[PDB]
Formats: C-alpha cells, sequence, structure tokens
C-alpha cells in the first residue's frame, strides 16, 4: 500500500509541518479525503497509522448513545464535539459506513438515507470558512462510491479520493510474511505456494 | 523515640475528629468565593481558606 | 449615568459651555450635601460597616434553589435542590427586580430564606450557532454577479447603516430575502461576504438538523433559536438548504412525516406570528425551490427572491483572473482555451481545476505551472 501512503501523506502530513509551502503556490489547504474499497482491505488501520505518526489526537464518532454522556448532556445538535476538538488542535475525525447499504430499499435505499453521510455534510459545511481554528481533518471509509448522494459529489467538496483494490499475488505474499512472524515456525515453509493457492481473496 | 511515642499516643485523640467531603469546582467568583458541586446534592457557593 | 444627552451644539457655543458649568455646579452642590452628613452625623462607616453587617447576616454557606411562585408581600415558594419546597420569606437587600420564575436564587443554610439572586451561565447552544469572526474578504472577491449584490445591500446593510432614507419617505424595509439557483454558483459565498461586512450578531444553522429523533423536539428547537436571536440585539438569521427537510427521510425520526409538518407550522408562526417580532432579519437559501410549501414564501414573510444563473464567458474569464492572482503562472498557458473546456461549467469547477493543478505541480517539487498540468487536471476533475 505504498502508493496510497504517498497520496495520503501529501494531503495530511504536509499541511501541518509546512503551511508556507502551500502558501507559496497560493492555494487553499485541503480538508477532505475519502477512501473506498472492499471491506477488509486495510482502510481504518491506515488512518490510525497516519494519525499516529503525525501526532494527531485520533477521534472517531459512531453516533452511539453510550458515549453521548461524555459529549454533552442532551446534544440536540451534533457540532458540539468541536467544543472538545479544538482543545487538542491537531486533530482528525474519522467516520465509517456500514458494509451493507443499498439503493433500492431496505438498508440505505429505504428507511434511512444517510446517517454517516449527513454527518459529514454538516461537518464540512461548518469548516468551509466559518471555522477559525485550523488543523482539523475529516476521513471516511466506504465501498461503492456510486451510491453516494449528489450533494457530496460536487467537484468543490471532497479534495481527494483513494481506491483500495483487492490484493494481487505480491500483496498477499507480503501480508502473509508480516502476519506469520508472531508464531513459532519451522525451517522452510515455501509460503509462495501458500499464497498462490489462495485467489481472489482479501487481506 | 520520645517524640514518636508521644505522637502515637496523641494519634487516638486526633483520629476521633470529623471527616470532610469531596466536590468538583465549577468556576470562581469575586472576593475569594467559589462555586462547587457535591454529587448527591445541589451546588454550593463556598469560601476559600487562607492557604 | 446619562445625565444630559442634549449636547447637540457639539461646539464652543456659549449654550453648551453654560450647560456644562451648571451641571458641574449642581454636581458639586449635591456632593457637598451628600458629604455633609458623613461629616456631621456619620453614626457608622457606611462604606464597610453596612457591608460587614450584611455579611454577618448571611451564613458562610448558601445554597442554590429554583423559584416556582412569588407573592407580592415579600415571600415565595422555593424548590430545594432535592425537590422538596418551602414557604420562606424574602429579605430587603435582594433588589427584587430579577425575581423571575425559574432563576437560581441563593438561600440561607438554616431557615432557607432568600438572600440573593444568581446570574445564569450562558448555554451550550449559543456557542454552537454564534459566528465569532469575519471569515474572509468582502464583495471584491465575488465578481460576475454585480447585480443582486445591490439587492442584498438594500435589504440588510442599508436599513442599519443609513436609517434616514426610509424615514423621509416613511416605509418599512423589505422583510425577507431568499436565494435560489443551480448548485455551485455562489450563494453561501455571498452570505459569507455579508457576514464579514456586517456589524450585527450572525447566526447560522443548516436545514438538515432541524429534524430530531423524538416527539415535539423540533418545535422546541425552533422556539429556542428565535428566542436567542431576539434576546441579544439587531441580528441576522441564516438558514441554509431548507429543502433538505422535505427531500430526504431518515428512519431515526420517531414520527413519520407529520412531525415535519408540525415543525413547518411552528416555523411559519415564528416568521409571521401575532407577537411583536422586533428587529430580526432572515436569509434563506436553496437549490430546489419547486418543492417547499408556498405558504412559507408568501409576501409578508419573504419579500425578495433572487435567482443565481449560470456564469457567462465574460464572468468565466473574470473568475479565472481572480483565482490565479497569486499563482506563479508560467507564460505558456492561456485561459481562453480553458474557457470552453466544458460547455456549462459552473463556479466551483474553476477553483477545483486550479487547486488540483497546483497540487500536481507540487508533487514534482516545482514552482511554475505548465500546460500539461492543466490538461491532466481537467480530465482528473471532470471526466469520471
Ligand atoms: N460567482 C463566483 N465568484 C467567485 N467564486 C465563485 C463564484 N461561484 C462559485 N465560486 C467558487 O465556487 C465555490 C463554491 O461556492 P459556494 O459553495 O458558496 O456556492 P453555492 O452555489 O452557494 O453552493 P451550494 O448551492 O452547494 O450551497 C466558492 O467558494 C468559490 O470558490
Ligand atoms: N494490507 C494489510 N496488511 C496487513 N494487514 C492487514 C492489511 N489489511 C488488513 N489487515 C489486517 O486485517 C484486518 C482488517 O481490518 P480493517 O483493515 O480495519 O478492515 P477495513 O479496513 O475494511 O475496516 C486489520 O485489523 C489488519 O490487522
Ligand atoms: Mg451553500
Amino acid at each position: 500500500l505504498d502508493k496510497q501512503i504517498k497520496e495520503i501523506k501529501e494531503v495530511i502530513e504536509l499541511p501541518v509541518k509546512h503551511p508556507e509551502l502551500f502558501e507559496a503556490l497560493g492555494i487553499a489547504q485541503p480538508k477532505g479525503v475519502l477512501l473506498y474499497g472492499p471491506p477488509g482491505t486495510g482502510k481504518t488501520l491506515l488512518a490510525r497509522a497516519v494519525a499516529h505518526h503525525t501526532d494527531c489526537t485520533f477521534i472517531r464518532v459512531s453516533g452511539s448513545e453510550l458515549v453521548q454522556k461524555f459529549i454533552g448532556e442532551g446534544a440536540r445538535m451534533v457540532r458540539e464535539l468541536f467544543v472538545m476538538a479544538r482543545e487538542h488542535a491537531p486533530s482528525i475525525i474519522f467516520m465509517d459506513e456500514i458494509d451493507s447499504i443499498g439503493s433500492s430499499r431496505l438498508e440505505g435505499g429505504s428507511g434511512g438515507d444517510s446517517e454517516v453521510q449527513r454527518t459529514m455534510l454538516e461537518l464540512l459545511n461548518q469548516l468551509d470558512g466559518f471555522e477559525a481554528t485550523k488543523n482539523i481533518k475529516v476521513i471516511m471509509a466506504t465501498n461503492r462510491i456510486d451510491i453516494l448522494d449528489s450533494a457530496l459529489l460536487r467537484p468543490g467538496r471532497i479534495d481527494r479520493k483513494i481506491e483500495f483494490p483487492p490484493p494481487n499475488e505480491e500483496a498477499r505474499l507480503d501480508i502473509l510474511k508480516i502476519h506469520s512472524r508472531k508464531m513459532n515456525l519451522t525451517r522452510g515453509i515455501n509460503l509462495r505456494k501458500i499464497a498462490e493457492l489462495m485467489p481472489g481473496a482479501s487481506g | 523515640l520520645n517524640a514518636k511515642v508521644r505522637l502515637l499516643r496523641e494519634e487516638l485523640q486526633l483520629l476521633q475528629e470529623q471527616g470532610s467531603y469531596v466536590g468538583e469546582v465549577v468556576r470562581a467568583m469575586d472576593k475569594k468565593k467559589v462555586l462547587v458541586k457535591v454529587h448527591p446534592e445541589g451546588k454550593f457557593v463556598v469560601d476559600v481558606d487562607k492557604n | 449615568a446619562s445625565k444630559l444627552p442634549l449636547v447637540t451644539p457639539h461646539t464652543q457655543c456659549r449654550l453648551k459651555l453654560l450647560k456644562l458649568e451648571r451641571i458641574k455646579d449642581y454636581l458639586l452642590m449635591e456632593e457637598e450635601f451628600i458629604r455633609n452628613q458623613e461629616q456631621m452625623k456619620p453614626l457608622e462607616e457606611k462604606q464597610e460597616e453596612e457591608r460587614s453587617k450584611v455579611d454577618d447576616l448571611r451564613g458562610t454557606p448558601m445554597s442554590v434553589g429554583t423559584l416556582e411562585e412569588i407573592i407580592d408581600d415579600n415571600h415565595a415558594i422555593v424548590s430545594t435542590s432535592v425537590g422538596s419546597e418551602h414557604y420562606v420569606s424574602i429579605l430587603s437587600f435582594v433588589d427584587k427586580d430579577l425575581l423571575e420564575p425559574g432563576c437560581s436564587v441563593l438561600l440561607n443554610h438554616k431557615v432557607h430564606a432568600v438572600i440573593g439572586v444568581l446570574m445564569d451561565d450562558t448555554d451550550p447552544l449559543v456557542t454552537v450557532m454564534k459566528v465569532e469572526k469575519a471569515p474572509q474578504e468582502t464583495y471584491a472577491d465575488i465578481g460576475g454577479l454585480d447585480n443582486q449584490i445591490q439587492e442584498i445591500k438594500e435589504s440588510v446593510e442599508l436599513p442599519l447603516t443609513h436609517p434616514e432614507y426610509y424615514e423621509e419617505m416613511g416605509i418599512k424595509p423589505p422583510k425577507g430575502v431568499i436565494l435560489y439557483g443551480p448548485p455551485g454558483t455562489g450563494k453561501t459565498l455571498l452570505a459569507k461576504a455579508v457576514a464579514n461586512q456586517t456589524s450585527a450578531t450572525f447566526l447560522r444553522v443548516v436545514g438538515s438538523e432541524l429534524i430530531q429523533k423524538y416527539l415535539g423536539d423540533g418545535p422546541k428547537l425552533v422556539r429556542e433559536l428565535f428566542r436567542v436571536a431576539e434576546e441579544h440585539a439587531p441580528s441576522i438569521v441564516f438558514i441554509d438548504e431548507i429543502d433538505a427537510i422535505g427531500t430526504k427521510r431518515y428512519d431515526s425520526n420517531s414520527g413519520g412525516e407529520r412531525e415535519i409538518q408540525r415543525t413547518m407550522l411552528e416555523l411559519l408562526n415564528q416568521l409571521d406570528g401575532f407577537d411583536s417580532r422586533g428587529d430580526v432579519k432572515v436569509i434563506m437559501a436553496t437549490n430546489r425551490i419547486e418543492t417547499l410549501d408556498p405558504a412559507l414564501i408568501r409576501p409578508g414573510r419573504i419579500d425578495r427572491k433572487i435567482e443565481f444563473p449560470l456564469p457567462d464567458e465574460k464572468t468565466k474569464k473574470r473568475i479565472f483572473q481572480i483565482h490565479t492572482s497569486r499563482m506563479t503562472l508560467a507564460d505558456d498557458v492561456t485561459l481562453d482555451d480553458l474557457i470552453m473546456a466544458k460547455d456549462d461549467l459552473s463556479g466551483a469547477d474553476i477553483k477545483a481545476i486550479c487547486t488540483e493543478a497546483g497540487l500536481m505541480a507540487l508533487r514534482e517539487r516545482r514552482m511554475k505551472v505548465t500546460n500539461e498540468d492543466f490538461k491532466k487536471s481537467k480530465e482528473n476533475v471532470l471526466y469520471k
């Protein structure tokens, strides 16, 4: 996942350490990244890793009611979490979309229409020029971008999109070598054949 | 040794006196007065010791 | 303490001088009168003796309580923090003018008598929807429109800055303004410019959060919003994407589609109820105006309707001029070729193309921008 690492570094790490480098070209610093791909291909760990290396307080919201008591007493709105974000200025907000959301009916198509989507719509509408403090970023992880509503696909809203294709032979072999280190192995495994015996899988 | 014995003897009388509550401070006010909250009761407006 | 506002001479005229001299003489004589008693019959310090007596009267702890009902002859029913309530009296040093139902009051520890009244502690909401600082630069950044800018200025700025033109002809300024048009053409941008220029308190709220998850919460939120907007000052209320409440439906909503109707009726009342409105201006904006209720837009609630059309090629050139003002642009590029890259591109595509080209040049650790960067940027942003 080296190319994805480079692409996310250009829009996360750079506009914190060297803002003047972006001011030299006189363009606004990006604030929106969207990651898309099949489930289990390594999106959430990547967001966690980049937030770890840049030293940013990694915050994520799932809209549950257990944690609500920490955000506020009633929290009629949803923007109230900014009251807690700006105290840890270099912060990142993460949001995840459920694996099953259709367009016909049932999940996604019927019942509800967005949930996570309306949350990012509100958040981006906030920090589009009305926000004073800087160094706040937003990320999602969804599959099948074609189902996103049109209000979120406007050319000026999302700054970057990144795709996570299912691994090929080399990626499967590397993941296997990474994850077999935790076990007591034996001299000579020839796990190349093991990788070649698994096809069209996930990481 | 005499000092430690005297202290041990006085400990019994010292320990008999009353306890003290624990609270959470909301925000301060004028002239050395603050506002505090004790969890199973309502909030109080209290004064501050000289130290 | 607002002794005399009639200083309209505002010059070295003998009238103002004589008025000031007489004011000084009156003040000196009253000072002598109010000092003589402290020099002849003090009977107490009266600077700290009374304060010491008052502090002695009230105990060192004092608890907070909620008023529920007050009788004129200095007593009331106060609910303690636990909930049991009493029939205590009222002292005289409590300045009985802030006595209102629901305000936290300071009661004595022993007899629970009302000794003081307490100021409140803001609200969580106010911070959520109070704009603090002006976002960015004023109308000089817009370009292209130049026509409805004067209309907005007539509605919001002119009634406040020069409230003399209207009084000569005796009219009330137009009340409501709504902005409609295709997406991505510069409505929120005009709102930002007004927010930067203006001097009143600016309140912003999106339409997608007017719908709640319980019963009867929506009308409550609307009422609280206009109460906050009313109780401060001359202010501006900005509501964005109203149609979002009539287009998308959420399963998290406890009711069905009728609670949306209840929220709508509440909003209509708040815009044109029979209470005295006061001094509040409303700005609304949407891109699907053929769906919302025509009873919400009748004259007397919304008086001005402004359409934002697609940009023309002159405005396209002006926008490209604006958005590459501080870019180290090479001499090879030409904007004319980019003008008709797409037949009906809007304002946002220009900024998208410029920023993406800048990023692509940033990758190669460069400073200038060449043609092939723009050529690839347009394909990256437009053709998916
Ligand atoms: N007339 C214009 N002059 C200058 N910039 C413009 C103009 N129209 C669009 N833009 C650019 O496009 C961006 C999009 O603006 P904005 O989102 O406020 O538009 P909008 O049409 O009100 O949006 P929406 O309908 O999606 O709420 C602006 O921030 C600006 O960069
Ligand atoms: N590219 C990868 N390399 C190594 N391990 C991976 C990779 N992708 C996934 N994993 C492992 O598989 C798990 C998949 O979970 P995750 O990647 O968070 O799913 P998703 O990204 O779809 O939310 C991770 O916890 C990680 O331990
Ligand atoms: Mg808008």
